[PDB]
């Protein structure tokens, strides 16, 4: 679950002992949200297999 | 789908009077917007101003040893749209009267 | 989703043990909002031979 979304944060998920990160853009950048940072990690963290 | 606006009230309803889905949200958090269709959480979600005789269901929370109950409108000119008060009302299309013969 | 099970973790400095909750959706199947209710943990035998 992804809450919220706040500039210049770093997203770290563990799973099975290993981390995958994502870091969002800061002030100057788009304005981040929760459905493109979870697309994101879902994206990243499929390449685990099994 | 018959669709008409009022204030900050979108007002919905089907033609052939069949159901439907109901729910929209924002790119922020959310919160500015309640897509009130059939139950609801809680009776803070209630919009002020409704049309009288409404009908709107409360999900009770078993957690507080309470079920669900009902709320009802009738508008303060007695009619029509306008400000109101929301009662502890009866489920809708049950048999409610006793026959007294 | 309905039928998804969670277990909270109670407090016992307030005297309550342990319980879990239930999902249903409210469009009664599939994935969408819904009422978490105190529900069975699951796995666990909770029937009563009838016969």
């Amino acid at each position: 679950f992804i809450k919220s979304a706040d500039f210049s944060t770093t997203y770290r998920v563990k799973l099975n002992g290993t981390e995958k990160s994502v870091t969002t853009g800061n002030s100057s950048g788009s304005a981040p949200d929760t459905v493109t940072i979870a697309s994101d990690l879902a994206t990243q963290l499929n390449t685990i297999s099994g | 789908f018959t669709v008409t606006s009022t204030d900050y009230i979108i007002r919905i309803t089907k033609d052939d009077g069949g159901d439907y889905t109901l729910e929209s949200s924002d790119t922020k958090t959310a919160d500015a917007t309640s897509a009130i269709k059939g139950t609801v959480d809680s009776i803070t979600d209630l919009p002020t101003i409704a049309e009288h005789n409404f009908t709107v269901r409360i999900q009770g929370s078993a957690t507080t040893a309470f079920d669900d109950y009902f709320v009802k409108f009738e508008a303060t000119a007695g009619s029509g749209f306008g400000p109101g008060v929301w009662r502890e009302t009866v489920a809708p299309n049950i048999d409610h009267l006793l026959d007294k013969s």
